[PDB]
RNA sequence: AAGCAGCUUUACAGAUCAAUGGCGGAGGGAGGUCAACAUCAAGAACUGUGGGCCUUUGCCUAUAGAACUUAUAACGAACAUGGUUCUUGCCUUUUACCAGAACCAUCCGGGUGUUGUCUCCAUAGAAACAGGUAAAGCUGUCCGUUACUGUGGGCUUGCCAUAUUUUUUGGAACUUUUC
């Protein structure tokens, strides 16, 4: 998602050079700029067990701004009749 | 619209002829865009130097349309 | 205007500068404004009636003159072309 | 084969001015005007020296069609043929322009523009020198890089008022492709790191301080000159002045007011952003890209310029360069700049008594000019000088004194006669005009010309003086040798390659000497020519005009070698002794501190707001006795009886007979401070200077009656002696001089750099800035300078040309060689590099044997010992205690 | 008004023609900006290199210009003992450094030094991202009633709203370009002087071709240096070409044939002169 | 830059409808795989014109004009060959060769400047007259609008504040001696 993903740094680009920042805070946010041009190569390593066709692709497509039923229920003990 | 430049003189003694036959010197503390000028210690010179010479007062201040000139006794 | 500019031109020129009141002082020129108020150094000073003397340093305010003498030289200043 | 130079008077380019109004504005001091132009390499010195020559002039016939059109730059400040094929400036450069600032005011200016790269900081140093404001030229893309810190840090050293000039703003647009506002935040900070630097003076585009260009496209502005151009026309004249100052600096308009806060519903700029970043950015674009019939109608609608028929069919670089050189048409901004910043009733007394030594103004009737440098101007021998007081005609007869002199004669000139100073005629008064020397029968005070007939009364430098009365010559003063900032360091040993063409070596050494000042050369005892220098691209250029320019010999040349200093790094039955008993004089040696060695490097003794120089560091004794007591914490004895500070060395009186008759040791102290010179020149070890060792001497015998004839001239030699067992006694070691490096690469070649930092030997990366705005990063570290052979190169075939090094030696980093300097048994490899340990004693012995002191079949190591100097029965008894190896 | 006319010289294009033929050309253009690429590998390195009898990596070998170098002088001056050895005189630094790296050199020339530290940010990925734009991996940039002007008073170039023009990102795509993609006019050449090969090997292949075409990467520049090292200048009297003085004869005709039917005749010719 | 004034033109109603004054006009425009003749590598370099010195040359001084080519130096963003001489390489002799130099040439090409020619498109003339060069309104005579207004366009312009101390909304007025 390059296209959104690229405003999202040009807002946060936008924090740094015409904005005040608390100190420590600061020095965090330019670093994620040294990486963005060291282009990410320390946050891409992982357990990728599942071949792309392996895993059922069930990208689940659901939004932070949805009610999503907590159902905490189901973790409780009941009784099946099944 | 200019400041006229006078910086240099302030605080040293200075005579100046006002309008169509006075002579004035005195020390100068303060100077406007129009020259009026603001002097301490004020003296009316005449031809008798000692005589008819006459101080005006502890502050003396001219309006700038009434300068013909100013010279500066001193540094 | 070009007159005034021409002043700042005779800046560190021997000029001579005649009063509306008479006298005519002859000297360097220390500083210019554009009121044309000039102050010179080294002037020789000729009274209305020709007394001369000679003073240090000098300021006329601009209303009191009445012409100004410049460098001959000046004529052919960069400014002055029309085009 | 040298230069290019027009040598016809009729061909000399005729000016848009006659130029007698221009030498009529000679007579008056306060008119005319010196500025040298000085930044880093490749900096855009030499373009904007290009756009003031052809605006002055009317035709120059060395400018061809690509040069009229964008496409390649009128060097014409770099005549030299060298400095064509280099692409690089060499020499410094000048040339003389009548010049207009926004009040149309002409008056006449002297540029000099100075040479970027930073091995001919020598260069720049003169340019310091001559000029009465300095002219510094940044790229918006590098910024301030740490070769802009010291030509800030200089100028206020010199006494000189500066005035920065941003360059190469196509960069920002074209290269960089910068957002308008990103290239606002870009310009901010630079000038907030500028302002950092100059401690007391804020400088700002309000201010007329900068000047904003991009060279290559051929403008420059202020802000003073832009809205005097196009807004002065629309609004009151009696807003102009405050409108120029809500301009820059976090300031927003919208529809006729102005707030510092953002304007609430509405997509706002600040106001340089708005009113001349959006407008010069749409120059850019518009040039570029929109139709030319419709472009021709936004130039007259809004900056009414007119675009000929002919500039419409133009390349897109000269068509950006067309419209760029009609509107912004002059550079009456840059000349505004250079008029306002330059305050002669503050700064020409403080710099005449930086120059020369404070005093009173020298009288109108003496003549008075200080003599710059020996120039090569246009094959012939020129000399640069400034004059300061007086008239100079040609023919006149001036007394010329070598600045190397003038330490003595401004001494010996308060007296508490004759044949005082060689005179040489004035044979022909020139102006510097870059490609040629326009001649002038007299110079006038304040201006910068070029005499003949000057320069073989001195080297390097020298004093001009033409005094009347004699009571008048009581009063005048001398000049001080020139700083030339970078010490000549970088050392290559030469002879010729045949014996009989020795002399014509020796004929070109001493051009060499005069022509490029920040060079010391020297001649050994066997025979042999050490040339010190400043780099390897200062060498490659020495030796060119050495085998090509001034000898046509071809000469045999060694590997770089350095410059070494010997110290010692502990305090040290200790005497000394002649094979006459006459005289006993022993001298103990310690370490000096490292704050006190490291204030001695800066020229200057003292700390926060208090310091003396050391010109006049004996002439205030009950003051230096302040200083040392107070800052390090000497002894109250040690303060008062300090004798002499020589270059990083000092002599501290320590002994009973200065007790007993300090005046018997007054008669002789002249000349055991003229041996202790004589000993700091060259060292025990492998004839090298001597840095940070405080001396003490610790007794002195007097033999049986008295012979000034015979005591005087032999405790000479015997002191020099004498400091010797005192350093080798004191655990003495080796030091290396260490250049800083200054390296600019792109952000994702930096682990390339630091490898490249660990296959050198005594290299550390200390600082790592990130260059902002840009790809690249500022990488500051240190090199050993004996380690800095082609370092350069590797750095830049390593990162495949996106890599750039200055190798640099401002603040005088001696550091210990690691070895021991007394190993029998360091296992020195043949034709491989030693390993770390074995460096004090490789260094040492391959030096002795270039000096020819110590002297092998093949390698035979008689190391620096102290036996030839003690006698040898006490040699034997050091040897059983463990104390001398 | 693209040409002058059918005499077909001096052309003059726009913009956007001259951007289309930039793209189409992308696989035989020098695809190279910066001239601090070409530092040990421009023509007076070449130079220096074949006077200096030194082989640049890449570079075209030559046999020596000084052959007589065997001689030799019996003396103390580079001898073992003398020589502090910490860095290896590399090739790259004789012909960087003429004039310091080497004892006796003659017939080298002066070498240019450094170009500034080209940084020029290209965008490719997208068509749709504007031409002026805060690129990755540029550093960021961390920092940080009283007067009236009448109302309307606006800013130079404020009737004209928009900065990026869609032409922009094509221009300067054509302005940082080598010649002749950053001209839009220009005077004709002959097919024969267009050569398209010659930036291949100007440049350096890489590390992954095999060893038989970088000899001919060496030997094409080994041509190359030779051309340039030996100019035979042309002299302006020769006024008689041969085409244009047998066209002044009656006894030549001139008519416009096709091309295939020109050389059937001049085989059939050149076999009727040979029999 | 809207607007007013000044200026320059303009469709013009004019004044004059004379002597005038200004600009334009007194044998085109675009071209051609057309031609001829000059010219194209040198104190960073050219030529015309006036003045002075020496006795034309040369120098000095004043002025006008400089197309093309050239600075990481060359008409060509390109790139072959030949001759001689020196030094190598191959190794029966020669030719043809090997591959570096130094000095010279030939060949394929290019720019610019005039003039002639050729092709296509042309028509207001007042393009009327008289002189002459290597060139032409080159000059004289001349004709078109016309030199002084108002409307309509453009700007080499006003400084957008026009009465309250440095300029243009008045410190002015009156009387007296000498000669
Ligand atoms: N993009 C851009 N490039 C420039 C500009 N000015 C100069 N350059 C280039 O930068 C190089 C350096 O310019 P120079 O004229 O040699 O400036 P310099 O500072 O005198 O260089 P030094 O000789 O080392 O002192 C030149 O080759 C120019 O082509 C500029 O304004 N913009
Ligand atoms: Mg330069
Ligand atoms: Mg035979």
């Amino acid at each position: 998602s390059k296209k959104t993903h690229d405003m999202i740094w040009e807002k946060l680009r936008y924090i740094l050079q015409t904005q005040e920042l608390s100190s420590t805070l600061r020095e965090s946010l330019e670093t994620l700029f040294e990486i963005r041009q060291k282009d990410y190569k320390s946050g891409s390593q992982g357990l990728f067990i599942l071949d792309p066709t392996s895993y059922t692709v069930h990208t689940h497509s659901y939004i932070v701004s949805d009610e999503d039923e907590a159902n905490k229920e189901l973790g409780n003990f009941e009784k099946c009749e099944n | 619209v200019s400041t006229p430049e006078l910086k240099k003189y302030m605080d040293k003694k200075i005579l100046l002829n006002i309008n169509g036959s006075r002579k004035v010197a005195g020390i100068l503390r303060g100077y406007d865009i129009f020259l009026n000028v603001v002097l301490d210690d004020a003296m009316e010179i005449n031809g008798e130097d000692p005589a008819n010479n006459h101080q005006l007062g502890l502050q003396t201040v001219i309006r700038g349309n009434s300068i013909i000139s100013l010279e500066a006794l001193d540094a | 205007g070009i007159p005034v500019k021409l002043l700042n031109e005779a800046q560190g020129h021997i000029v001579s500068l005649e009063l509306t009141t008479g006298a005519t002082y002859r000297g360097k020129l220390v500083e210019s404004e554009d009121s044309m108020n000039v102050q010179l150094r080294d002037v020789i000073a000729t009274e209305p009636q020709g007394a001369v003397t000679h003073m240090d340093q000098i300021f006329v305010r601009g209303s009191q003159i009445k012409f100004i003498v410049v460098p001959d030289l000046l004529k052919n200043a960069p400014l002055f072309k029309k085009n | 084969e040298h230069t290019i130079f027009t040598q016809l008077k009729k061909n000399i380019p005729k000016t848009r001015y006659n130029r007698d109004y221009m030498l009529s504005m000679a007579n008056i001091p306060e008119r005319i005007i010196n500025v040298g132009v000085i930044g880093p390499l490749h900096s855009g010195k030499t373009s904007l020296m290009d756009l003031l020559v052809i605006d002055s002039h009317k035709r120059i016939p060395d400018m061809s069609k690509n040069v009229e059109l964008g496409w390649k730059p009128l060097r014409y400040l770099d005549n030299l043929k060298q400095e064509i094929d280099r692409g690089l400036s060499i020499k410094l450069n000048g040339s003389t322009l009548l010049c207009t600032d926004l009040e149309s005011k002409s008056r006449m200016i002297n540029f000099l523009d100075a040479p970027g790269h930073v091995n001919f900081m020598d260069e720049t140093a003169v340019a310091l020198a001559a000029s009465d404001l300095v002219l510094i030229v940044i790229d918006v893309v590098e910024g301030v890089t740490f070769v802009v810190e010291q030509l800030i840090k200089q100028s206020i050293k010199n006494n000189v008022a500066m005035c920065f000039v941003i360059n190469k703003l196509d960069r920002l647009i074209l290269d960089l492709k910068l957002p308008p506002m990103d290239a606002y935040l870009k310009l901010n900070h630079i000038i907030a790191n500028i302002n950092s630097f100059t401690k007391g003076n804020v400088f700002s585009p309000i201010d007329n301080n900068i000047i904003f260009a991009s060279t290559k496209l051929g403008f420059t502005f202020t802000i003073k000159e832009f809205v005097s151009y196009y807004y002065a026309h629309s609004i009151p004249s009696s807003k102009i002045d405050d409108f120029t100052t809500r301009l820059w600096g976090s300031v927003y308009y919208h529809k006729g007011n102005f707030r510092t806060k953002p304007f609430e519903n509405v997509e706002k700029y600040p106001t340089f952003v708005e009113f001349i970043l959006i407008p010069l950015y749409k120059i850019f674009s518009y040039a570029l890209s929109m139709e030319k019939d419709k472009l021709k109608n936004l130039l007259r609608s809004n900056f009414r310029v007119n675009l000929s028929q002919e500039a419409l069919q133009y390349d897109p670089q000269p068509f950006l360069k067309h419209v760029l050189q009609l509107i912004f048409r002059q550079q009456t901004g840059l000349v505004d700049a250079i008029t306002r910043c330059y305050q002669p009733f503050e700064l020409f007394d403080n710099k005449t008594a930086h120059l020369s030594i404070p005093g009173k103004s020298t009288p109108e009737g003496t003549l008075w000019a200080h003599v710059l440098k020996t120039v090569d101007y246009g094959g012939a021998e020129w000399s640069l000088v400034r004059i300061y007081s007086g008239l100079l005609k040609r023919g006149d007869t001036v007394r010329i004194l070598d600045t190397s002199q003038s330490e003595s004669r401004q001494k010996r000139q308060l007296h508490d006669e004759d044949d005082e100073t060689p005179s040489c005629e004035v044979e022909e008064i020139g102006l510097l005009g870059g490609r040629y020397v326009y001649p002038v029968h007299e110079a006038h005070k304040g201006q910068i010309v070029l005499i003949k007939g000057i320069s073989s009364a001195y080297i390097k430098s020298a004093t001009l003086y033409s005094v009347k009365s004699k009571e008048d010559m009581k009063q005048l003063k001398f000049f001080k040798p020139l700083d030339y900032i970078t010490e000549a360091v970088f050392k290559i040993v030469l002879q010729p390659l045949l014996p009989r063409e020795l002399p014509k070596l020796l004929d070109a050494l001493n051009k060499i000497s005069k022509y490029y000042p920040g060079v010391i050369i020297k001649v050994e005892e066997s025979g042999e020519h050490v040339i010190l220098g400043n780099g390897e691209l200062y060498m490659d250029c020495l030796l060119y005009d050495l085998r090509a320019s001034y000898a046509k010999i071809e000469i045999k040349i060694s590997d770089p070698l350095t410059v070494f200093s010997e110290s010692c790094s502990n305090e040290s039955s200790r005497l000394g002794e002649e094979n006459l008993p006459g005289l006993s004089i022993s001298v103990a040696a310690e370490p000096m501190d490292s704050k006190m060695i490291q204030d001695l490097s800066r020229n200057t003794l003292g700390k926060g707001q208090n310091c003396l120089d050391i010109d006049g560091i004996m002439d205030n004794p009950r003051k230096l006795s302040k200083i040392l007591r107070t800052e390090y914490g000497w002894d109250s004895l040690a303060s008062r009886n300090v004798w002499s500070f020589y270059n990083g060395n000092v002599l501290i009186n320590d002994t009973l007979p200065d007790e007993i008759s300090p005046e018997l040791l007054s008669k002789y102290k002249e000349q055991i401070i003229q041996g202790f010179y004589w000993a700091v020149k060259e060292g025990p070890l492998a004839e090298e200077p001597i840095y940070g060792v405080q001396y003490k001497l610790l007794s002195i015998s007097v033999p049986s009656d008295v012979n000034i004839d015979v005591m005087k001239s032999q405790i000479i030699p015997l002191m020099k002696k004498a400091c010797y067992v005192g350093l080798l006694t004191a655990i003495p070691i080796l030091l290396e001089p260490i250049y800083e490096v200054d390296i600019t690469v792109h952000a994702p070649l930096l682990p390339i750099v630091e490898e490249l930092m660990k296959k050198r030997r005594g290299s550390r990366i200390y600082k790592t800035i990130k260059v902002a705005g840009t790809p690249l990063l500022e990488v500051r570290g240190q090199v050993p300078v004996i380690e800095s052979a082609g370092f350069e190169t590797d750095l830049r075939l390593s990162t495949n040309g996106l890599g750039m090094c200055q190798l640099y030696f401002w603040h005088k980093i001696w550091r210990k060689v690691p070895g021991d300097v007394l190993d029998k048994d360091a296992f020195i490899p043949k034709l491989k590099p030693a390993p770390i340990n074995s460096l004090s004693r490789d260094f040492v012995m391959k030096t002795r044997r270039r000096k020819g002191i110590s002297t092998g079949g093949f390698m035979s190591n008689d190391g620096p010992t102290l036996e030839k100097y003690i006698s040898a029965e006490l040699y034997a008894q050091l040897r059983e205690n463990g104390l001398v190896p | 008004k693209k040409v002058n006319g059918t005499s077909y010289k001096k052309w003059s294009f726009d913009l956007p023609e001259m951007s289309n033929l930039y793209r189409l050309s992308t696989p035989l253009r020098d695809e190279v900006t910066d001239k601090n690429y070409y530092y040990l590998f421009d023509k007076k390195s070449f130079f220096n290199g074949k006077a200096l009898n030194n082989a640049i990596p890449g570079g075209p070998k030559f046999e020596p210009l000084y052959p007589r170098e065997e001689e030799e002088d019996y003396n103390e001056f580079n001898s073992i003992d003398r020589v502090i050895f910490r860095v290896p005189i590399r090739s790259e630094y004789k012909v960087a450094f003429p004039h310091l790296y080497n004892s006796r050199p003659r017939s080298v020339r002066i070498p240019w030094y450094n170009n500034p530290v080209s940084c020029i940010i290209q965008n490719d990925e997208e068509y749709d991202t504007p031409a002026l734009f805060f690129d990755p991996s540029l550093n960021p940039i961390p920092h940080f009633g009283d007067f009236t002007l009448p109302e309307d008073f606006a800013p130079l170039l404020a009737e004209e709203e928009e900065l990026i023009l869609p032409n922009t990102k094509d221009a300067m795509s054509l302005y940082h370009s080598p010649f002749p993609f950053n001209r839009t006019k220009g005077k004709m050449v002959r097919a024969q002087d267009v050569a398209l090969a010659k930036k291949w090997f100007l440049q350096h292949p890489d590390e992954e071709y095999p060893v038989k075409v970088k000899v001919s990467y060496q030997k094409l520049l080994k041509n190359y240096v030779l051309n340039e090292l030996h100019p035979t200048l042309p002299t302006n009297h020769n006024k008689t070409k041969l085409l244009k003085s047998l066209k002044n004869t009656k006894y030549f005709q001139q008519t416009t044939i096709d091309w295939v039917e020109a050389g059937l005749q001049l085989c059939r010719q050149g076999h009727n002169m040979l029999n």
